[PDB]
């Protein structure tokens, strides 16, 4: 089996924003490293574009 | 003037070749085409 020897292992607390997550390790004294939140960008799409006239967006297959 | 006869026998010694070989006699009237400005949409 797989053992372990820390406790902390399968700790994961769940915050609604980062400023809070902040406060929280802060006041319990533990050192954090913070990730910005990664959106997706909005995209362009279209379905006519797959039918293009001169452009190589067309599609060889549906 | 009858109705008597059926006028549309021509269509009796039609080979496999007939439509192609019409197509290929037409080619000469027809109009140059548009160019999209590529060889093709993966060029």
């Amino acid at each position: 089996w797989s053992s372990t020897a820390d406790p902390l292992s399968n700790l994961v607390l769940t915050f609604s924003t980062k400023e809070d997550a902040v406060a929280f390790a802060e006041k319990n004294g533990w050192s954090f490293d913070v990730e910005e939140r990664k959106v997706p960008k909005p995209k362009s799409k279209s379905y006519g574009a797959n039918f293009s006239w001169n452009k190589r967006t067309r599609v060889s297959t549906k | 003037f009858d109705n008597s006869t059926y006028r549309n026998l021509q269509h009796h010694e039609y080979s496999t070749y007939t439509f192609l070989d019409l197509n290929v006699e037409l080619s000469k009237f027809r109009m140059p085409q548009p160019s999209s400005g590529r060889q093709s949409p993966r060029h």
